[PDB]
């Protein structure tokens, strides 16, 4: 009776941790692949910042994409960008968000702004092709807006994964900042740079929005999947001693 | 025919089709490593119903579809 | 407070950053001169003043250092930014080298595009293939004498 | 003996019923003295006193898988290693479902004939390796080490001759390209018939396997050794290349109805005959 | 309010054995919100007692009827679900726990500061 | 019997006191006989023998959910069947705590009445459903739910107040009413009554405030040509009437002494069924 | 045909401790296909028996063993993927399947229509 | 000396589990350093028995107290770093060390000469 059961209780935590195990070292191969990118990173993307780096700071349409894990036991991540969505929420907003569980959560919590969710199986890399798919998608139904914030898990550090944002406007609003820092001593930063862009012709112009701003998608996917194999590292090793403890 | 700007298809797409080229003239020792920054695998879907996604199927996802 | 945003964590004769997708290349190293290609020709980036943005056709670079040595890549899309300063970044898309393509095989894949432009979808899809044949035969010339 | 369980409920109700005072389970003092006076006295004798022997193989019938019972508990204490019997294996296929983590012996390797301990030292070596990458991309001691758990099934036992060639051909690696399913299916032509022999591309002067004799001259020189190890390796290399090109072949193309069930039929029959 | 207290500590008894096997963040969003008010109702059943002013280092609380079933009620609604989960921890009534819940917020304010003093 | 597990403790000081010899748990050899010949006792006698009966309620206390006690499993083979009691379904909200998965009756289905028949062959199909879509919204989990929500009571329910809340349910007039205003919605079928309060009565004999109609429902059923068309009025009557003037107030009630006022009003309906 | 009945349920209840721990869409592409004819045989296993008509509230059914070694065998092969899973649940042979599979195409059929 | 081949061991450990996450390069140069001393004080714990000369196939090793603790305090401040780790294993005290590492370094000799040539 009780003999016979409380084994059966703990071979049923050793088929858990087992299967758990797997998880971890099949992460572990997944994060060594991973890790190949910290060595390099950053440099791709440096004028990508003169074009798109605010300074701080509803009309129009925001549209906002979150970009979410596939499958759960990641741990404060999913949570963290949900948080960064319920503190902004304005009454012009749209939510296109990336994964599973954003899929998941925020039709749940949001069905009036949540249109469409994005989704990718993990099988290969995340590429320059993944991140148009996103561009596209974030005006397709969605259409025009007055800019496109682009939530994501930045990866400082194995066990600090920050919680990040890149800002791209619309193309009406951006050529209208990028002629102002072209013909003043405001800006600064880009007064030179707006004036090599601008003097090019106008397919070149809109053809740089398009190619910077996928390429900060880019960099955004990228770095969340490095984050999400880090803190589900954390969280499956905590699972392990979890189950250990039992 | 001949301009693919003037058939939609902006920027990116002709990106993503200059790539996808770029890696399918690779050389047989080391192909398997460049096609995994461009092979598709994605798609863009909502649930509807009850654990019925729709998949909305606007942007091409696949070269040939552009 | 509020949410730190992504360029934040990134920090930072001609020194050139050739990337590819989100990883470099080549970091900052100090060269003689590249030859990109696109929109007006091949504009050849030497050591300058200018500051200049260069779009890029599909198309190969040769990345010759000081001493003499030669190093070729071919491109598929991007841009080159050129600085103030004696320094540029040529952020691509993909930036094979050229050596990991294959004379055979391009060739192969010529022969193959042109059968599917003769019974093509239509007008739209027909523009797509000729974009495939536009870099098969950059990359076919690329290889053979230069 | 069937079954030293048994046996000792027999004991405990003589021992009770005489008032002997009764401990663990209910059990009198003496049931380890019954069951080791047993045991003991089979044994292997000197050279002086002729070298006869008495093998014993005692079963004791476990609840659930508790082997921590007071009967069970004495009779492993005694024994030299056992043979454990795992349920969920008898049920998962595997038949005899022998559990060889758990089972041991231990006078294993002193036992062994000549011929057996050559191929088994290795066996010992891929299975492990094989076990512990099962838990945690297909290496060479995964797919042989996977040939190996399908050969092991079997309903009657097989003979020395018959049972150590098709280990061999699993260890240097005869049945890799052949799929797990169909290495009954290969090991039943191994044995029964022969596809050198049938007509054409013999040419061996002695090693057959109808040829059952053979089995003795084995057990003295081993099969890794200079008289039979380049006539063994002939017979394999013309079964495997036969088998896999005119017999195998068959599997690429049987996609209907009343083929795949001939082909089952055929498969289930194969697990039965070694 | 009793039975809402029992009811809700039911929920959190098996709620607590997910959060071992899974984790806390795997929790769906309502349920997170009955954890933290779950949470809060364990530390508010705590009490400093008046005969144990030696083991416990504090002066004791007598908790009155009216007190503790309007403390619990509010907290089953939702009404504090922004004060912190330490300031009901070993208090009386709802006075002590706002009480507890100013201490606490005057000495983050302070700590804060200091880690603020220092630029470049 | 309230209880056995008390009885078998004084029998055991008997039989130790005595020196019998004692067994598992220290009671005697037949303590299971105990039991047995006093529960067999109760019966259902013949046409033959009057056809009276003695009907038998032993209850029998289980330490922290221990149904392998030896005087808890004795009793369970000897008895037709169980309603057993669980702990955390007790604190959880539903009273009588009963579960159901775990207790069950061996002569059910024909010691029933033809009218409770009728539902509840039905409620088992739901709540089977219910239960494995809960682990794992259907019109089985909606309807399935509001089942949960009616067997909560305090006091006995009469058959008719009973059937007709279970009926209402059965064939979904609770759908559109939500599962936290059912008791306030079964209290307004009982005692109140929408259709003559309001205007749109117009029912011929079918009332609720009539009991003596609960003997005609254990004669012909609530499906039958008699009663089916009168009662699936009454029920038309009392969900719209009670959905646009009733619950309409739920959507507004968004402020404090008005949520604490509905609050203690939905608790006290839990009680009178 | 019997042992293969005892040797999927033996890898169902394996299966069923990863979709536990893992989930349901994190197993493989034959090992799906497996978990839907295994649980079409715990379901096809169920008998509404002729006794218990007052219990189950169905009629009873004799099923023959050539009825019963034939329908299993069937579900193995993989012939009966494309049928439901809830017309195994208690009923007799694989007429009495397709017979249930038929009501609950026509009712779901009527359900989505209104 | 005893308590600090306890503790190298347990911080060996530790860093065992980070190179088969991470690396090997991963590592600090100072973490390095001890994984090249833990490594050896793993193969410097063994010993070949006098009683299993039949099993091991070499003479049997009495290393005395006095040898075992110089030895082991030696390898801890790292004046045997430049010796190789399989000198190490299976031999007793330090003098038997350092006579593998001599066979080591002529053998190494020899079959280094072979191959620059061939």
């Amino acid at each position: 009776g009780k003999l016979r059961l409380y084994k059966e209780k703990l071979e049923g935590y050793n088929r858990f941790y087992s299967i758990v195990k797997t998880i971890k070292m099949v992460t572990l191969a997944k994060y060594r692949a991973a890790q190949g990118r910290i060595r390099t990173r950053d440099f791709s993307l440096r004028y990508t910042e003169l074009a798109f780096s605010k300074p701080q700071a509803a009309k129009n349409a925001l549209v906002y994409i979150p970009i979410t894990t596939n499958r759960g036991s990641c741990g404060a991540l999913n949570s963290n960008i949900v948080r960064c969505i319920d503190s902004v929420v304005s009454s012009k907003m749209v939510l296109m968000p990336v994964g599973k569980r954003g899929i998941d959560s925020f039709s749940k919590l949001y069905p009036d702004e949540f249109r469409y969710g994005i989704i990718n199986d993990m099988k290969e890399s995340m590429h320059f092709g993944y991140a148009t798919f996103v561009i596209e998608n974030a005006y397709e139904v969605s259409k025009d807006a007055d800019r496109y914030q682009v939530i994501f898990n930045r990866f400082v550090s194995a066990g600090v994964q920050r919680n990040a944002v890149y800002n791209i406007p619309s193309y009406e609003k951006w050529k209208e900042d990028l002629a102002d820092a072209a013909s003043s001593d405001n800006q600064k930063n880009r007064y030179l740079f707006a004036n090599a862009l601008q003097n090019e012709e106008e397919q070149l112009i809109r053809d740089f929005f398009d190619f910077h701003a996928a390429l900060a998608v880019l960099n955004a996917v990228g770095e969340n999947e490095l984050s999400e194999q880090a803190a589900r590292l954390v969280a499956v090793e905590g699972q392990l001693t979890n189950i250990s403890s039992l | 025919s001949s301009s693919w700007r003037d058939h939609g298809i902006s920027y990116l797409k002709y990106l993503n089709v200059c790539t996808e080229t770029l890696h399918s003239t690779v050389k047989e020792s080391r192909r398997a490593k460049y096609e995994r920054w461009s092979k598709p695998c994605y798609t863009a879907q909502r649930p509807d119903g009850a654990g019925g996604q729709e998949t909305i199927d606007k942007v091409p996802i696949h070269t040939k579809d552009y | 407070h509020d949410l730190p945003e992504g360029f934040e964590f990134m920090e930072h004769t001609l020194r050139l950053t050739l990337t590819r997708q989100d990883e470099f290349l080549l970091r900052e190293e100090p060269v003689k001169c590249v030859t990109v290609t696109g929109t007006n020709g091949e504009y050849g980036i030497y050591p300058g003043h200018a500051y200049k943005i260069v779009q890029l056709n599909p198309s190969p670079l040769t990345v010759e250092y000081t001493d003499g040595t030669t190093k070729k890549y071919f491109v598929s899309g991007g841009f080159a930014h050129i600085n103030n300063e004696g320094s540029c970044d040529v952020n691509t898309v993909e930036c094979t080298l050229l050596d990991d393509l294959d004379l055979a095989i391009a060739e192969k894949e010529l022969a193959a595009q042109q059968a599917a432009l003769g019974s093509a979808k239509d007008d739209k899809a027909k523009s797509v293939v000729e974009i495939r044949i536009s870099v098969i035969e950059a990359v076919i010339a690329a290889l053979k004498h230069h | 003996y069937d079954d030293l369980s048994k046996q000792a409920v027999a004991y405990r109700q003589i021992s009770l019923l005489l008032r002997r005072p009764p401990g663990r389970e209910a059990y009198p003092g003496d049931v380890f003295y019954l069951h080791s006076r047993l045991l003991e006295r089979a044994a292997m004798l000197s050279p002086g006193k002729g070298g006869g022997s008495v093998t014993a193989l005692p079963i004791v019938e476990t609840l659930s898988n508790d082997v921590t019972a007071y009967i069970v508990t004495n009779v492993i204490s005694i024994t030299d290693g056992q043979i454990y019997l795992d349920t969920k294996l008898f049920t998962g296929g595997q038949r005899p479902a022998v559990n060889i983590g758990l089972s041991v012996s231990r006078v294993g390797s002193s036992a062994q004939n000549a011929a057996m301990k050559g191929v088994a030292g290795k066996l010992k070596g891929i299975l492990a390796e094989y076990r512990k990458l099962a838990a945690d991309v297909q290496t060479i001691p995964m797919i042989r080490g996977a040939r190996f758990v399908a050969l092991f099934n079997q309903k009657q036992p097989s003979y020395f001759m018959n049972a150590i060639v098709s280990l061999y051909a699993c260890l240097n690696g005869y049945l890799d390209d052949v799929k797990v399913q169909y290495v009954k299916f290969y090991e039943y032509l191994l044995v029964h018939r022969d596809l050198g022999i049938m007509y054409g591309t013999a040419k061996n002067k002695f090693f057959y396997m109808y040829v059952q004799e053979l089995n003795y001259l084995i057990r003295f020189f081993t099969l890794n050794s200079p008289i039979l190890h380049g006539e063994l390796e002939e017979m394999l290399k013309q079964h495997t290349h036969l088998f896999l090109q005119h017999y195998q072949s068959k599997m690429n193309a049987i996609k209907s109805e009343k083929d795949v069930k001939a082909l089952k039929n055929l498969l289930y029959s194969c697990k039965r005959a070694v | 309010v009793a039975q809402d207290v029992v009811q809700m500590l039911t929920k959190y008894r098996e709620l607590q054995d997910i959060i071992a096997v899974l984790g806390i963040d795997e929790l769906s969003e309502e349920d997170k919100l009955i954890v933290d008010r779950a949470r809060k109702l364990v530390k508010f059943l705590s009490q400093p007692f008046q005969v144990a002013e030696v083991f416990t280092g504090m002066t004791g609380h007598y908790v009155q009827l009216d007190d503790t079933i309007d403390s619990f009620s509010g907290l089953l609604m939702g009404t504090y679900d922004q004060v912190p989960e330490m300031a009901f921890y070993m208090v009386g009534g709802i006075n002590s726990v706002l009480e507890k819940a100013k201490k606490m917020a005057e000495e983050a304010a302070e700590l804060e500061k200091m880690r603020r003093a220092r630029v470049a």
